[PDB]
């Protein structure tokens, strides 16, 4: 009716003039590199990468104030099988490094730091087991995803629109100049202009591939057609995306990962998760999407979490209710995986105990 | 222990973390600056020089750019959409010439906007492809293009187009494989020109250039000066590909299907409904399909394949071949791989295709008993001198593409359309544009200097 | 003849690729036997799945994929784009039949896929694909010792070559063949050299070598012994197929085969069995011998009634389906 | 896919096959293997099979009944044989099976290439045309377009449509001109070889001045090439 209004999360219209008078609230961009092979930049143009070398992921182009880095490493007989390998952070033109491997493991300066760990306003934690999440001072914030396998996501305030560099492009809502090289001209296609942001010269040029993988196995054909079929599905759980994203590049890197992957059941699920991830950002709550379908990742929990399809904000823990924590006032977009049940809380031992059985921490003292 | 000037490094000397040989200040990673955390032994180029990446060394002011897969020396020459750049101290300098924005609709309902964006809409009603009345004030804007998907033979599958150009207070109706006039308003000098470039009409505008393939496919070329003023099915020309889903009441959506459904001309028309995949419907055209569009793959399109990304266009072409289940497959595999052409043509190639095995073109029918001015040409001329212009100049030089043309001799220099041939002297046009032949009258008479009485 | 567009995939894992190579390779998962792999457009993709039948080396499964047609040979079943036909199955361009001993597909122009049920399969290819395959079955370019085994310049053993050409399923982790030890056996007897240094293939040693067969036949000598004649087999199918004239070696004791009463078992007999059908079919063909059940000179078969080879005179007509 | 077989009047109630037995006899053509003469096409057809391993061909179905929503889009297209491009020749030359096989061919092919179904059935008639007494040229760019620049290089202009080509082909396998078996004219583009290049080459379709060389195989080369003796003035000499 005519006085009404309604918000997106990026812009805000009312229903006046007959029209719609549309302004744009403040969007923080969003980067991602998933299946080890795609990237939807800051201006969302989705192309693929088949690469095995370290990109400059993303890279604040006028000075060094931090550039994001991102390892791809070939993973199978053929040179399209990769996978994202690491996450390396340069801060202070190199003087810092917060690197996220993809087992997990995160390196402050080459040196093993458990998390979370809060210095220099760089914190790093993991919101449930199957994220990693690295928010600097500097304006960006790194989410890195690990079960299933490694992707990664890189969010923007938006001040830094129409600075940044690298492969995610600039950041000026226009798609046709993202592949504007140090040269000054647009790359043609999306590894001509990758192979200009390699970090390590004796890298080897990545290469434009046609092969669809779905060509070679009949069954692994029906496997992935079957599955990620329900992506598309208007009935299915993702439908209520679908008027607001649309979902055919990710069915496309659904088909390309699994009829591609050697563990097809990881990248399948890998695309479902990324697909549910970026619905999520947009601002749709996705639920109980894994009927009958990647369900080994609720079962492999570690003992006293369980799994939760919205993780929305801090993991409870028992000593930031003793003593507050600097980690836990964070706004990220709400991942999924496995945490301590509400009202449950992660004992300095990582086992789950309610509140009751949990000591108070006056000074960093244990008592009962 | 190395030949050339490049000498040796080992980190046994060196304490580890120094820049190793994978650290080598090179033509690639003088600029962005190298990440490793081990040194590597290896030969090295003597400081303040790179390396070409060969095993030469080469001063730093000289080397080679790198474009689209391939590699230039320092003062080689490239041409870029409009513009021409050339290749110094690692960098391109290039002219500022404005470029022709581009929208392209084609296809099964294949859309590329002005802004570089792209889907699928598979409408049936008549939707507005451009227009600058859109805005504070409608009716400060000049000119309008609807479309709407005709079937040559029956009811079903789109077969050709049909194209309403209005223009100020004129119009063209562009159908069936020809046009017509409707002028209605002020009866003025037509202020568009009207020339058949290869195997497309295009008409000028001095501002916006149409070219139609006479079956599917339209692609608008409009100056920088219309930039942002335009919306309809073609974007708004903002440089922003991402908001050019903007409907009728300008409210931007994710889907396509709306974006559509909102430009329709007549609110009584129904919304399309969801588009329906063409292979998965009919399988068992979906092998032929592929072999068909394989066409973009193969040594035909080597070159283009690094030029001009070729994902989408291959899709295109796939989903085409695999729709058209109701008659004329080769006029659909044909358009999807032309689009593409065009669109390596546009970029910086005279790529030819084009086999008398794979979408022939019968050119030599406007050969006159063995006069062959009629010739095949995969780049046309920018202009030509045709018998409606008889100066030879244009308003909006398109550049090459696609089609037969024929090399009018001097001794018949001047190429007529509404009978395809080179002629001595020329006729005359009236204000509607029919041709008459010298020394006949008008519904005057017709002379060297034209209709007059 | 069909000098080198032939591979074949015969006993306790030998594999011989177009070229000439032969190699054991004891994989037990699928693997890809052949593609068209360096086109734009692939024209064909067969696949082998190797098994055990209590020890039994034995092929379980073989997926042909074709222009857009999908075969998968398996449990003496025929799936022909996922539904079950009744041999002989035709269609333009394509025909599977279990002609003699085996199950057929010819798709032509394309590709002729013999498969014995059990152990023995083998490809013929196009001239055409020549250098455009990839598999276990080799390039194709002509030249056997030097470029089916330089994976970016490094030469492979053969385990390592079958496990390049490997493909799992999409839910299924084979693992790889761990190298078998030393042999022993050889030929001890001399039965492998009596037998292939015997008259019988005389000829063939002027066309196909004999010194990688006389080794696999030592090597199914190290196994069972009812199972040696698997190489004399193959060589018999290779010196037919290279253009010589193998000549017969079975004898009641070697691996003895029977026919029907009025059909005999011969190596190298006409492959268009004259039948007073079309009588004289067997006039101006164009294929190499073949083994199998034949008919004595003179009495052609019978395929009207199938009384076995008849004489000419005395067999049946036909006319609207109706017998005379 | 057209063959169209001419034979010399020798050679007549001595063949056989699925082109009859030539003996100005059409009712019994029908004559199979066995030489019993039937009322159906489908036994007359199974008869002539090579390998009798085959199966036989069931029955054939009716292309238009089975796909209807091609046959109108058949019909417009078949229709240019009752149009004034073939007004001419519809009075030397009977249509109505023609007709009928082009409608049914444009409504068969439904897995894909339906111009060249659709063209092939036109040229049959076109050839009948051509033999009759009629040098009918319909072939329309927008209609059945044969390209035919594509053998001309670079401005080169010898190879020209012809609806009806010269009886007989200067080629490079034929220097001397004449021929066993003159065919009549019949469609495609043929070069207008000059003078100074006066050979017609097939395999470089192209008119040059002095031909190579072919061997007993029929392979080609350059002049000045050994074969596998060189290439001269004569040939392969030795
Ligand atoms: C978004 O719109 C709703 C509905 O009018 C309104 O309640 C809400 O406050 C809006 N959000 C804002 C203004 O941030
Ligand atoms: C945060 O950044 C500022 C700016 O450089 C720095 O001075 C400070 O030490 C950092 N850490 C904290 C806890 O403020
Ligand atoms: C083959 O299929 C039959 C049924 O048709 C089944 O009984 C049998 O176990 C299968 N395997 C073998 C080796 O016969
Ligand atoms: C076969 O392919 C290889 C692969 O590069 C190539 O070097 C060689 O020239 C080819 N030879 C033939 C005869 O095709
Ligand atoms: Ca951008
Ligand atoms: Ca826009
Ligand atoms: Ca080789
Ligand atoms: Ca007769």
């Amino acid at each position: 009716s005519p006085g009404t209004s309604f918000n997106t999360t990026c812009s805000s219209c009312t229903c006046s003039g007959g029209l719609w008078q549309c302004q744009d609230l403040p969007c923080p961009g969003t980067c991602s590199v998933q299946g080890g092979a795609h990237i939807s930049t800051y201006d969302e143009k989705l192309y693929d990468l088949h690469g095995d070398c370290s990109y400059v992921l993303s890279k604040k182009c006028a000075d060094s104030s931090f550039t994001v880095l991102a390892e791809l490493r070939k993973c199978g007989l053929t040179d399209n099988e990769n996978c994202l390998k690491a996450v390396t952070l340069s801060l202070d033109g190199g003087d810092t490094a917060i690197r996220v491997q993809a087992d997990g493991g995160v390196f402050l300066n080459s040196i093993y730091t458990q998390l979370p760990l809060s210095a220099a306003n760089i914190t790093l934690f993991t919101p449930s087991s199957f994220f990693i999440v690295v928010q600097t001072g500097l304006g960006l914030q790194l989410l890195v995803q690990l079960v299933p396998l490694m992707q990664v996501f890189v969010r923007l305030d938006p001040a830094h629109q129409g600075q940044m560099c690298g492969l995610c492009g600039n950041f000026n809502q226009n798609q046709a100049d993202d592949f504007t090289a140090l040269s000054g001209v647009v790359e043609a296609t999306g590894a001509a202009f990758a192979n200009t942001w390699k970090a390590q010269a004796a890298c080897a040029n990545a290469r434009n591939s046609f092969e669809d993988p779905c060509s070679l196995s009949v069954e692994n054909e029906n496997y992935a057609r079957h599955w990620c079929s329900r992506l598309t599905d208007p009935n299915s759980a993702f439908s209520r995306c679908h008027s607001i994203i649309n979902p055919k590049p990710f069915h496309s890197n659904c088909m390309f990962d699994t009829c591609n992957c050697e563990r097809s059941e990881d990248c399948l699920c890998a695309a479902l998760s990324s697909y549910v991830h970026a619905c999520a950002a947009k601002g749709v709550q996705l639920s109980d999407w894994r009927d009958g379908v990647c369900t080994k990742y609720m079962q492999n929990c570690p003992k006293s979490q369980r799994y939760a399809y919205v993780v929305d904000a801090c993991q409870p823990t028992c000593r930031g209710l003793s003593e507050a924590d600097v980690t836990c006032s964070v706004s990220f977009v709400p991942v999924d995986g496995c945490t301590c049940p509400a009202g449950t809380f992660l004992n300095d031992a990582g086992a789950c105990v309610p509140a009751q059985e949990c000591p108070c921490y006056a000074h960093g003292t244990v008592l009962a | 222990g190395c030949a050339a000037p490049m000498v040796y490094l080992d980190c046994s000397n060196s304490s580890a973390g120094t820049p190793g040989a994978e650290c080598l200040r090179s033509c690639h990673t003088l600029d962005v600056g190298c990440f490793s955390t081990h040194c590597v032994s290896g030969c090295v180029c003597p400081p303040g020089l790179v390396s070409d990446g060969s095993g030469g060394c080469i001063a730093e002011e000289d080397c080679p750019c790198v474009h689209n897969e391939a590699t230039y020396k320092p003062g080689e020459t490239i041409r870029v959409d409009c513009n021409t750049c050339t290749c110094r101290n690692r960098r391109w300098e290039c002219s500022h010439r404005l470029c022709l924005g581009t929208c392209v609709a084609y296809g099964d309902g294949h859309f590329i906007t002005f802004d570089g964006d792209r889907y699928s809409f598979e409408g049936s009603c008549e939707y507005i492809l451009a227009q600058d009345y859109c805005g504070d004030n409608t009716t400060h804007g000049t000119f309008r293009i609807v479309t709407e998907n005709i079937p040559c033979g029956t009811t079903g599958t789109t077969c050709s187009k049909a194209i309403k150009l209005f223009v100020e207070s004129y119009e063209l109706i562009l159908q069936e494989g020809t046009f017509k006039a409707v002028a209605r308003g002020p009866g003025g000098d037509p202020p568009y020109k009207i020339r058949y470039m290869g195997i497309f009409l295009v008409i000028e505008t001095h501002g916006m250039a149409v070219s139609w393939d006479r079956k599917t496919s339209v692609f608008i070329r409009l100056h920088q000066d219309y930039k942002g003023r335009v919306c309809g099915l073609c974007g708004n020309f903002d440089d922003n590909a991402i908001n050019d889903f903007a409907t009728r009441s300008r409210s931007v959506v994710g889907d396509a299907l709306e974006f559509g459904n909102s430009w329709k001309l007549s609110p009584s028309c129904p919304d399309a409904l969801a588009p329906k995949d063409p292979c998965t419907a009919n399988p068992f055209r979906k092998s032929w399909a592929q072999k068909q569009c394989s066409i973009l793959h193969g040594p035909t399109f080597a070159a283009c394949r690094s030029q001009v990304d070729s994902t989408k266009y291959y899709e295109a072409c796939v989903n085409d071949a695999c729709a058209c289940d109701s008659g004329g497959d080769c006029e659909c595999f044909c358009t999807a791989v032309a689009a593409y052409a065009q669109a390596c043509h546009d970029a910086g190639l005279c790529v030819s295709w084009r086999t008398p095995d794979t979408c022939p073109l019968f050119c030599d029918f406007y050969n006159p008993h063995g006069g062959c001015e009629w010739h095949y040409q995969p780049c046309g001329a920018p202009c030509l001198k045709t018998c409606r212009n008889p100066s030879g100049h244009c308003l909006v030089d398109l550049p090459g593409l696609e089609g037969c043309y024929p090399k009018c001799p001097p001794s018949q220099p001047f190429f007529n359309e509404d009978q395809m041939k080179c002629v001595a002297q020329c006729g005359c046009y009236d204000k509607d544009g029919n041709y008459y032949d010298v020394g006949a009258r008008v519904p005057c008479n017709c002379t060297p200097s034209g209709i007059q009485c | 003849a069909h000098n080198g567009r032939v591979c074949s995939t015969w006993g306790d894992f030998h594999y011989k690729t177009f070229d000439g190579d032969v190699f054991r390779f004891p994989g037990l998962c699928n693997y890809v036997f052949s593609e068209h792999c360096r086109a734009a457009y692939e024209d064909f993709n067969v696949q082998l799945r190797r098994g055990l039948v209590g020890s039994r080396p034995v092929v379980t499964r073989v997926v042909i994929k074709a222009q857009g047609l999908v075969l998968e040979a398996s449990n003496g079943s025929v799936l022909i784009n996922g539904q079950r036909e009744e041999l002989p199955y035709s269609r333009t361009g394509l025909l599977v039949e279990q002609s003699g001993d085996y199950i057929k597909v010819s798709i032509r122009l394309v590709l002729t896929f013999l498969w014995n049920g059990e152990d023995s399969a083998l490809l013929e290819l196009d001239p055409k694909y020549a250098n455009q395959t990839c598999g276990l079955c080799g390039d194709f370019n002509g030249l056997p010792a030097f470029n089916e085994f330089y994976a970016h310049n490094a030469r492979l053993t053969p385990l390592q070559f079958g496990n390049l050409q490997k493909l799992d399923g999409p839910t299924e982790q084979c693992p790889d063949p761990l190298p078998l030890p030393a042999g022993n056996c050889t030929d001890e007897e001399g039965i492998c050299h009596r037998t292939l240094l015997g008259p019988a293939f005389a000829e063939c040693h002027a066309l196909v070598d004999s010194t990688a067969y006389l080794a696999a036949c030592a090597q199914d000598l190290c196994r069972c012994p009812t199972c040696p004649c698997a190489t004399f087999v193959e060589y018999s199918r290779q010196c037919a197929h290279a253009g010589g004239q193998p000549r017969n070696w079975r004898c009641p004791e070697l691996c003895p085969r029977t026919c029907p009463l009025n059909m005999q078992h011969q190596e190298c007999g006409s492959p268009c069995t004259d039948t007073c059908s079309n009588p004289q079919r067997a006039q101006l063909c164009e294929d190499h011998c073949v083994d199998g059940c034949f008919c004595p000179p003179g009495t052609v078969l019978d395929d009207i009634t199938h009384s076995g080879c008849l004489p000419l005179g005395q067999c049946p007509c036909t006319h609207g389906g109706r017998t005379y």
